């Protein structure tokens, strides 16, 4: 009804192709599909290892293993970005 | 290809004009983040580390009058704990934070592209008016800072293992 | 172009070099957000209070009335010792003076010249060439006073001995 504002740098992201344009990756638009795939596996293994090392949680958990455990969900987003980049030819 | 690493491709974001360019970015971190931000951060890390490495050696060589009572034996990281209890560390933090607030404004100007990164126009004694000497001095600053970053980590880890401190460990 | 005080940062647009006591020092750009005349009026008002206050703190330690509770050598401690009725009298007087000075005008209403209340019982500045140097003097001495009064008031909180006693008797040879 009036112009709806968006932050500067807003671009069009609507896609009907096989994979979205690399712009949907934000700052990761230039990273290669191999680099996301290797980061995906690396984050999955390190995150799973760190998660496993603190499954019986104590009052003294290792903070590096807590922080490293956040790599498991981050790896999901990494392999999605790897599929997007492989299907954009990157 | 890259001058540093022959097998890998040349990093796209990095250019020869920028000081301390070896074409070294195998993981391509320069693509992910704005290069101007990375340049400003690298220079800042270099200067803090340079002060840190010189200070680490200096504290072994000599200590300021009256400091010895407050710091009984602790060196490197250990001194910080005692001076944190006393007022030294807090007063340094306060004045550095005040400097950084203006540094935040400077960082914004560098990110916009208006101002060259890492330059605060601080040349109290003229050393870079030649415009040929300036570039050599800039390369010297980058290389010395990189060495000091590596050195600061190297020294502190030796303190962690033995507690000797940089010069004492070399003697024994 | 670029601020003289802060070399790296660009010059604030609002200043223009016109105002007295300007060296280009507005890194955080308060001037863009707020009216320059109101900002300067606040700066002068803050400084004038501080100049009087700093002289007062030193004088309160050095001199006392022949009365109890006005004999305290610590500025803050004396504020507690002195009767509330007197503090109320001053506060009411200051409020009446603000009403008197502005002819009942608020920030929008007040904006006249910046800080030029025009109270001149003795006109030191008869010459226009000599004046603007009295302007410059006032702003620089007031800024110094604001920092000094704060420095003194906190020293009174910490040492508790008053300004001159604290300065001469620095803690010496103890942790
Ligand atoms: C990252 C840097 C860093 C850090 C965190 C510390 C931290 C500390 N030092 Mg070390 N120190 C440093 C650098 C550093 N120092 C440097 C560069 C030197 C000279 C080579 C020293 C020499 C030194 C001695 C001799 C002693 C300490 C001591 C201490 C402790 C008490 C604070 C004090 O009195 O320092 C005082 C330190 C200084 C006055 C030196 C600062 C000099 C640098 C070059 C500042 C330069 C500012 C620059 C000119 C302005 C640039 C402006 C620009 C950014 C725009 C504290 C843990 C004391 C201690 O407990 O020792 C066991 C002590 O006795 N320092
Ligand atoms: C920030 C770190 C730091 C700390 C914690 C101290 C701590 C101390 N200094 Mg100080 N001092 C410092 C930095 C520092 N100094 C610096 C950077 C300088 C200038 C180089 C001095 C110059 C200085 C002098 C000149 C004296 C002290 C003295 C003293 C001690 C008085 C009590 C005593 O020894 O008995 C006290 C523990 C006194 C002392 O005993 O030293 C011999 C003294 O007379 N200091
Ligand atoms: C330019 C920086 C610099 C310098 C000159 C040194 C130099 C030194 N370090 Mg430090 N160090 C550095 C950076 C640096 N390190 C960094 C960035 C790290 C990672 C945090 C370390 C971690 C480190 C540890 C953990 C240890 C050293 C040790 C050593 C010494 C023996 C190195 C050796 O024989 O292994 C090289 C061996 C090879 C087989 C390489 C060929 C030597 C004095 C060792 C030592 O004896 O100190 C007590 C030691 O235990 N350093
Ligand atoms: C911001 C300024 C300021 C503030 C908030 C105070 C506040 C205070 N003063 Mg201080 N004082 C000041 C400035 C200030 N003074 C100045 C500038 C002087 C002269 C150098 C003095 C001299 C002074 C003395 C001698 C004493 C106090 C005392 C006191 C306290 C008790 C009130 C009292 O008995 O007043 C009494 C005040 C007087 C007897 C005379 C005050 C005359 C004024 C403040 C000086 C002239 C100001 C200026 C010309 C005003 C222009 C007005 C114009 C805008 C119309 C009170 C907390 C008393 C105290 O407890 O001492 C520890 C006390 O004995 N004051
Ligand atoms: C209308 C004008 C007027 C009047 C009638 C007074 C009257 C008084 N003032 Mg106020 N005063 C005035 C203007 C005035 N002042 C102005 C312009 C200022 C400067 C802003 C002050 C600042 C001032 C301070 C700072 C103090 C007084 C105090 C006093 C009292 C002193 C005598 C006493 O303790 O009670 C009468 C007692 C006796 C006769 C027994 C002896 C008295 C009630 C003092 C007081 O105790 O406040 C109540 C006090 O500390 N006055
Ligand atoms: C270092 C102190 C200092 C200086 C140089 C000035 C200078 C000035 N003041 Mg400011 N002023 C000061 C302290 C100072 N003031 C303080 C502490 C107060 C609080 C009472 C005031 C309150 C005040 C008012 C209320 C007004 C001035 C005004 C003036 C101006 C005209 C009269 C003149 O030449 O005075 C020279 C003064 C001295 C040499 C001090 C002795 C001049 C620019 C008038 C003006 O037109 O401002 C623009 C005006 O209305 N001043
Ligand atoms: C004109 C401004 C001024 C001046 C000359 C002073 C001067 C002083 N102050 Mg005050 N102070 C000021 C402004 C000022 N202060 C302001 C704006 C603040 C912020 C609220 C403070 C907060 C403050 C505190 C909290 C303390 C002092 C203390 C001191 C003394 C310590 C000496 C020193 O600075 O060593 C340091 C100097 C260097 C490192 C050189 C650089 C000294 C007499 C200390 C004191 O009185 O000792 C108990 C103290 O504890 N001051
Ligand atoms: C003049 C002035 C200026 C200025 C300035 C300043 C303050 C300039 C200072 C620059 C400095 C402080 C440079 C210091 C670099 C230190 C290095 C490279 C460390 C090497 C150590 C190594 C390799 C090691 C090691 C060790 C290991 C790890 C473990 C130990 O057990 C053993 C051992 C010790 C061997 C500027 C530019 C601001 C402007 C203007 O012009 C005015
Ligand atoms: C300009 C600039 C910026 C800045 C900045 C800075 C440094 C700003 C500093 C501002 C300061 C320090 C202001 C101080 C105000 C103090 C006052 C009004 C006290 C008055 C005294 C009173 C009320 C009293 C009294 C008393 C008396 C005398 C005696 C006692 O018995 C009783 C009592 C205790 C009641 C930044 C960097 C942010 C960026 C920006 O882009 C440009
Ligand atoms: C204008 C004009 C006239 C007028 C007038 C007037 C009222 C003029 C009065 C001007 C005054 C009172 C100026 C005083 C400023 C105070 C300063 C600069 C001190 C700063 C403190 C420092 C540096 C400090 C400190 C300290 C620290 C922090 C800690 C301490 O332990 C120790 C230590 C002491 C070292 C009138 C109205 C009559 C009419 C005329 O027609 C026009
Ligand atoms: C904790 C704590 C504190 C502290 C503290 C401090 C000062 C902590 C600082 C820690 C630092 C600076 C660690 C840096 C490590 C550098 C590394 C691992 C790089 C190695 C190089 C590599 C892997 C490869 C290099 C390479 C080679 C060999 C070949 C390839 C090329 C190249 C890249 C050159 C305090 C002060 C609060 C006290 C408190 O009581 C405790």
């Amino acid at each position: 009804f009036s112009p709806v504002p968006s932050p500067e740098g807003t671009k069009e992201t609507y896609w009907e192709t096989k994979a979205p344009s690399s712009d949907v990756l934000g700052i990761g638009a230039g990273v290669s599909s191999g680099n996301f795939a290797a980061a995906s596996v690396f984050a999955a293994l390190v995150g799973g290892y760190c998660t496993g090392q603190v499954i019986p949680l104590t009052v003294e958990p290792n903070p590096l293993f807590l922080a490293g455990s956040f790599l498991l969900p981050y790896s999901w987003a990494l392999h999605v970005a790897a599929w997007i980049q492989k299907n954009n030819g990157k | 290809m890259s001058e540093s690493v022959p097998f890998l491709k040349k990093p796209e974001a990095l250019d020869s004009s920028m000081a301390g360019y070896a074409g070294f970015d195998p993981l391509g971190l320069s693509s992910i983040a704005d290069i101007k931000f990375l340049q400003e951060s690298e220079i800042k890390h270099c200067r803090i580390a340079m002060l840190a490495a010189a200070g680490s050696i200096a504290q072994d060589i000599f200590t300021f009058p009256g400091v010895s009572k407050v710091v009984g034996t602790a060196k490197m990281t250990g001194v910080h704990d005692v001076l944190v209890k006393q007022g030294a560390m807090g007063q340094i933090l306060l004045w550095t934070s005040f400097l950084e607030v203006f540094g935040t404004i400077a960082l914004l100007e560098t990110l916009d592209g208006k101002r060259a990164p890492g330059d605060f126009k601080f040349d109290p004694l003229g050393f870079s008016k030649n415009a040929e000497t300036a570039k050599r001095y800039q390369l010297s600053e980058i290389k010395n800072g990189r060495l000091a970053m590596l050195a600061t980590g190297g020294m502190v880890h030796g303190y962690f293992i033995t507690g000797k401190g940089p010069l004492e460990l070399l003697t024994n | 172009d670029m601020s003289a005080s802060v070399p790296f940062l660009p010059r604030p647009a609002a200043l223009d070099g016109s105002m007295v006591g300007d060296v280009g020092f507005d890194p955080l750009g308060f001037t863009t957000k707020y009216d320059i005349k109101w900002l300067r009026e606040s700066e002068l008002k803050h400084g004038r209070v501080c100049m009087l206050a700093s002289l007062g703190c030193i004088v309160q330690e050095i001199v006392h009335l022949p009365f109890e509770a006005t004999s305290n050598p610590v500025a803050s401690e004396a504020f507690f010792q002195v009767p509330a009725g007197g503090l109320w009298q001053i506060f009411a007087g200051i409020g009446i003076v603000e009403h008197f000075s502005n002819n009942f005008k608020m920030s929008g209403s007040t904006m006249r010249a910046p800080g030029n209340l025009g109270f001149d019982p003795l006109n030191f500045g008869k010459n226009p060439s000599a004046r603007a140097r009295y302007e410059l003097a006032e702003i620089k001495n007031g800024r110094l006073a604001m920092l000094g009064f704060g420095g003194m008031i906190h020293g009174c909180f910490i040492t508790g001995k008053g300004p001159i006693g604290a300065l001469t008797s620095m803690d010496w040879h103890q942790s």
